[PDB]
C-alpha cells in the first residue's frame, strides 16, 4: 500500500535489506574514504546548515552521516533505515551518548511517521551508475518532510556519460560469449545459443575503473536538481546526446560516472566518481555494444540513452546511437541489476 | 543476482 | 506442492533466477572434472541407458540428457525449473533430437510425466554437498521411478574432518577489529565489534586449502539415493570422533563431498576432496567460535547436526570437545549466506 | 550469494 | 589430351606458370641457402650417382640442380621447364660453356620427348606442405624415362602432421570475419554473411612459422616413396592419424611440414621444412578449426586428413579431428590454393 | 560471343573474377573509409539524383553501392556482379529487407540483360593508376542501359602525371638485379642473367605511396568524360605532357595518380586518390625510367606516356621522355598487370 | 597480382 | 595466389 511496495517486488526488496543488514557491507562503504571523507567534508563545512536544526537522514545504515549532523550542531536528527541495521545504528547512538539528539526510526521512509517537519535532508541515495537500487526516489519522496525552503545534501546530480574504445574489453566478454559457438562441447552442438548467450554477456554493465584516454570525445552531462525533482522523474528517464569525436576509432559503448553536489551556506562540497578523480566503492560503469561504430575525429555520434524503472529497484537500459555521417548504427538493452564486476 | 554496492579495498 | 511448502517464495524466485543465465550454465559445464566425469559414468554404463527410459532432474541446459542419448536412451524426460528450460528445448531442436529428449519446464513436485523411467540422472549436489535442497528434489522423483530402477549419482558421501588454519581463524578479528577503534570520523564504533565478530563466523566459509592442514583421517555420513527418502535430509545429524594424527589448535572442520554412479557395468566417482583436482565445489570449511588443542592421538568427539530452513539450505549447529581433556567449542553457522574466500 | 561459486 | 591437361584447367596452368617465368621468384627460391645447399650437398655427396649418367631434372627452372649434376661428373643432363624460365636456363648453359652436357628441353615433362632413358632423376616438386601445386605428379610421370635400376632425387618424402595450440592466430582470424558480423555498416547489414565470411578465412592454410613449444603431440609421419610410388595414388590421399596428448589446452587446428630424403649411394641426405629446423621458403602450414577442441594430458586426438586433388593444381583438404575421451568433433575444410601468407 | 570475351582472354578473366569471389577483397576494399565514406557522401548528398529513380550498379560486388543508392531513395536498382560475389549480395539484400527494390544480376553486364532502362549508371570501375583491370570500358558499355538524359556516378575521371625524382628506388633496382651480378653461385656463373634481371625489375609500375616533395613539376591532366566517351576510346590512350621543371635534378621515372567527380545536380563530390590526400587502397603508381634524365629548373620535359589495351584486362605502358634543352632521352615499357606492391 | 592492393 | 612463398 506504500509507495514503496507498490513499485518494488517483495522478492527483491528482501534481498536488498538483507544486504545491508550486514555489518560487512557497512565496512565495505565506510572505508570508501572518499566517500566517507567528502560526506563529512560537507556537513562540517556548511555547519551552518545543521547547527540547531532539524534533520532527516534516509537510509542511514549504521548512521555515520546523522553522527556527523550531530558533530556539526543539529538539534534533532531522525535516522530512517528500513534494514536491520538500524539496531546497530541504535548501538552507537546509546555508547556515543547521542540519544538527546539522534532519534533511530526503523523502517521505510516510505512509511514511518516522523513527529515535525525537518529543515535538510541528508542520505547517500547514490547507486553504481548513481541510479541503481531507486533509492533517489526514496531520497525525493523523503522531501514530504521537509520544510518550504529547505536544503537536502546532496542537493544535485550530475550523470556522465562519455563514448569509450576498449578492444580489450570487447574481446574478453565476446570470448566469454563465444563458449556457445562450440559445435561440439562433449559432443553437443550449442551453437543455437550463441546468439542468447552474447545478448546476455552484453547486457551486463561492466563495473570497473579505467584510463581517461579510452575516452573518445567530451562527456554529456545529465543533471537531477534533488530540490526540485518528483520521484516520478525517475520512472523514464530519458538522456540524450550528441558527442564530437576528439579521436578516430572504434567506439566500443559510453562510459557513465556521476558526480553529486553538497551546496551548502558557506561552501559548494562536490563528491565526484569520475575516471579523473580517486577510485570510490562506485567505480565507473561501461556499456558494451555487441557490435562497435567506427567514427572518425570530428564525427558527431548522436543518440539516446533511455532508463526504464523496474520493480526490482533498478532500470532497463536502451542505449541508441549512430555514427550521424556514415548513418552506423548501433542499438543495446542493459540489464542494470546483473552488473560484471572487473575490477 | 548481484549486490547492490560493489566490493571495495 | 511438495517445493513450494518447504521454501519460502523470495528464496525460490532468486534461486531460479540465478540458474536462469547461461553465463552460470557456461560456469559448471566449464568445470572438466564435474562435466566429464557425469559424461564417463553414462557413456561407460551404456546399457544402463541403451533403450531405456531417463529422467532428468533440473536438467538446467540439458548436458546431462544429451549424455544420456550418446549412451543410447530411447527416451529422455528433462525437467528444469527455471527459464533455462527454454534454452534447453532449443538445443534439443538444433541438435536433431526431439524425438527422444522430451523438455518439461516447472518443478520436478509440480510437473506430470506420463510414464515411470528406468534410471533417474541429475546433478543436485551444492557445496558441502546438501546446500539448495536439491537431494530432496532429486530422491522426491524416486515417485517416477520403477521398481528395480537405478540413479545416477547412486550415493552421496559427505566428509568432514578438523583442521587447523591460524591465519584463517586470526582474519576474521582483524576484520572485526575495523569497528575497535574510538574515533572514526569522530565517532565511536567500537559497541559493534562483537557482532561484527559473530557475524563473520556465522559465515561457512568456501575455499580451498592445503591438505596438509588436515589433523585426522575424515568422517563419512553416506546417503543413499537408492533407499532414502527426502524426510531423510530434513534433519541429518552427522556424530564423528577423529583420531587426532597431528598435535595442534583444531580451528573448525573442514567439508567436501564425493558421488558414486553405480552402473551395471562400472562404478565412477566424482570427488570435490581436496586431495583431488579443485572443482567449481571448492570445499567448505566451519570454524569453531574458539580452537581446540589436541595431542596426537587423542580423540576429538561432537556432533554436526544440519537442520534444513525454508531459504533451500541448512543450519550448522557443531559441536566439539577433546575427550582427553574435556575442552569444549561449538559454532552456529548459516549455509545459505557463505564466504567465498577464494582468491 | 550464488549457489555454485564462481569456477575457472 | 596430355596427363597434364586432363587433370589441370587451362586457366591454372597459365597463371601457374607465367609465376615461374620470373627472374625474381628463382631469386627467391635460390637463395633459400638450406634449400639450395642441401641440394648441392645430396647430389655432390653421392658424385657416384651421377659420375657419367644419364640425369633428367623435371622443373629445371634456371638450371641449378643440372648444373649441380654437372659438377658431379654427369655425362648428359636432359633440364625440362614449361615455362619461360628454360629460356633463361639455355642463357646460363651456354655462358657456363656446357652446351656439351646440359640440354634444355622446353615444355611440360607430360608433352615432351626425351632421346633416351635416364639414369637418375632430379627435381624439386615439393610445394608447400608438400603435395600443393601437384608437381610430384609430374615427377613420378618422369619415372616413364627412368631406368628400371634408376633413382629419384628426392627418393621419400615424409609429411608431419600435429595438433598445436595458438589462441593468438585463431583470434587473429576470427577477427577478420568479424568484420561481416556488423549490423550497420555505414548502415547495412552485413549480419547474414558472417557465417560465410568465417568459412572463407578459415578454408585458408596459415603459411609461416611458429614455435615448437606450441604443438601437444608428437607429430605422426605419412611418407611417399618416390621410387615405388604411381600418379594415380597422389589422386586421393588418406591420412589418418592418432596423437597421445602431452599437454592440456584447446587444440586450435593442425600444423603440417615435410621432409624429403636423397637416398644415394654414398649418404641419405636430409632436407627438412620442421620447425624445429632453420626456417626455409617453405615455412610451415597450420589449418585453423573454426572452434578449438579442448584435451587433456594424456587423452587421444583420432581422426584424418583426407587430400583430394582438384584441376587448379592442388588439393582441397578435409580435416576431422575428435578428442576420444569426450567425443569433441571438430569438421574443416581448406583450399590449399588460397594459403594465408602471415610471416 | 560477346563484347567482354572478344577482348579478354579466358585464363586472365577466371582469376580476374574468382579474386573479386573472396568477401576478404570485398572487405579490403569497403574498409577504405575514403572510398566507402566518398561514395556515400556522393550518394546521399545528390538525394535528387536517386529519388523514385531506376539504377543500374556495375560491378556491385557485395552490394554496398545498391545500398547507398536505397538510402538515397531509388525505386529500382539493377545490380550486375560478374563474380560469385552476386551470391552474397543477394543475401544482404534479403537480410536487408530490401528485396522489392534491389534486384541482382549475377553476371558480366556485357551479356546479361535489363528489363528496362534506368536513370543514372554507378559503379567502382576505377583500378589503379584509374585504367588497370580495364572495367571503365564495362562502365561506357552499360550507357546502352542509360536513357538520353541519364547520369553517371562518377561522372569524369581525371589521371594525373608528374616527374620525380627519387634516387634510392631507382637504384634498388641494380641492387636486386645484381644478385645475378656473381661468377660462382654455388659454382655457377649467373652473371649472363643480370641484364634480363633488370629489365624485369624496370618493367614493373611501382605501387605504393611517396612524398609530394619527390615531384619536380607540376602535373598534367587527361580526362575522361564517361558520359560522352566510348569504349573504343580506351584501347589506346596517349597521353602528352611538357613538363616545366619546378627543382633541378635527375628524373627517375613519371608519378601517377586520379581523381573521379560525382557531378550531381546538387552537388559535385570529389574522390582523389593524389598524393597530397589520405592514402587510399589504389595507393599511387610510379614508372621508372630506364636511365634517368637530368633537368634544370626551367627546362622541359616532354614526351608521351601510351597506354595500349591488352587482352589481360590491363594496358601496355609506353613513356619516351625527354629534356628539350638537353636532348637527353629516355624510354620505357611497363606491364600494368604485373605491378611491384612496394609499400610496407 | 592482385586487382586491388592490400590495404591497412 | 603464389606457388612458392616470399622469403626473407
Ligand atoms: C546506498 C545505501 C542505501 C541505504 O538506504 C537504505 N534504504 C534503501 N531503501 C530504503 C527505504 N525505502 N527506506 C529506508 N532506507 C532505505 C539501505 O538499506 C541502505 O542502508
Ligand atoms: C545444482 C543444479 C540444480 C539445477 O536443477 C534446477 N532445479 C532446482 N530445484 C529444482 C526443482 N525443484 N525442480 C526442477 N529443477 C530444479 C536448478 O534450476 C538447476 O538448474
Ligand atoms: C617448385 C618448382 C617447380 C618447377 O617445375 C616447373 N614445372 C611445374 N610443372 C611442370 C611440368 N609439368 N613440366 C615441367 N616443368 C614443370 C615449374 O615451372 C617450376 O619451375
Ligand atoms: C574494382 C571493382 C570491380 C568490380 O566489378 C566487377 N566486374 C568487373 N568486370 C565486370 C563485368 N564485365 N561485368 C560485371 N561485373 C564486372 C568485379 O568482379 C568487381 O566486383
Amino acid at each position: 500500500r506504500s509507495v514503496f511496495s507498490e513499485r518494488t517486488e517483495e522478492s527483491s526488496a528482501v534481498q536488498y535489506f538483507q544486504f545491508y543488514g550486514y555489518l560487512s557491507q557497512q565496512q565495505n562503504m565506510m572505508q570508501d574514504y572518499v566517500r566517507t571523507g567528502t560526506y563529512q567534508r560537507a556537513i562540517l563545512q556548511n555547519h551552518t546548515d545543521f547547527k540547531d536544526k532539524i534533520v532527516l537522514d534516509v537510509g542511514c545504515g549504521s548512521g555515520i552521516l546523522s553522527f556527523f549532523a550531530a558533530q556539526a550542531g543539529a538539534r534533532k536528527i531522525y535516522a530512517v533505515e528500513a534494514s536491520t541495521m538500524a539496531q546497530h545504528a541504535e548501538v552507537l547512538v546509546k555508547s556515543n551518548n547521542l540519544t538527546d539528539r539522534i532519534v533511530v526510526i526503523p523502517g521505510k521512509v516510505e512509511e514511518v511517521s516522523l513527529p515535525e517537519q525537518v529543515d535538510i535532508i541528508i542520505s547517500e541515495p547514490m547507486g553504481y551508475m548513481l541510479f541503481n537500487e531507486r533509492m533517489l526516489e526514496s531520497y525525493l519522496h523523503a522531501k514530504k518532510y521537509l520544510k518550504p525552503s529547505g536544503n537536502m545534501f546532496p542537493t544535485i546530480g550530475d550523470v556522465h556519460l562519455a563514448p569509450f574504445t576498449d578492444e580489450q574489453l570487447y574481446m574478453e566478454q565476446f570470448t566469454k560469449a563465444n563458449f556457445w559457438y562450440q559445435p561440439s562441447f562433449h559432443g553437443v552442438d550449442l551453437s543455437a545459443l550463441r546468439g542468447a548467450a552474447v545478448d546476455e554477456y552484453f547486457r551486463q554493465p561492466v563495473v570497473d575503473t579505467f584510463d581517461i584516454r579510452i575516452l573518445m570525445a567530451k562527456s554529456v552531462k545529465y543533471t537531477v536538481n534533488f530540490l526540485e525533482a518528483k520521484e516520478g522523474d525517475l520512472h523514464r528517464i530519458e538522456i540524450p546526446f550528441k558527442f564530437h569525436m576528439l579521436h578516430s576509432g572504434l567506439v566500443h559503448g559510453l562510459a557513465f560516472w556521476f558526480d553529486v553536489a553538497f551546496i551548502g551556506s558557506i561552501m559548494t562540497v562536490w563528491l565526484s566518481t569520475a575516471p579523473t578523480e580517486p577510485l570510490t566503492h562506485w567505480y565507473q560503469v561501461r556499456c558494451l555494444f555487441q557490435s562497435p561504430l567506427f567514427a572518425k575525429a570530428g564525427d558527431t555520434l548522436s543518440g539516446t540513452c533511455l532508463l526504464i524503472a523496474n520493480k526490482r529497484q533498478s532500470y532497463d537500459i536502451s542505449i541508441v546511437a549512430q555514427v550521424d555521417q556514415t548513418g552506423s548504427k548501433s542499438s543495446n538493452l542493459l540489464d542494470l541489476k546483473n552488473p560484471f564486476f572487473r575490477y | 543476482p548481484a549486490a547492490p554496492r560493489p566490493p571495495f579495498s
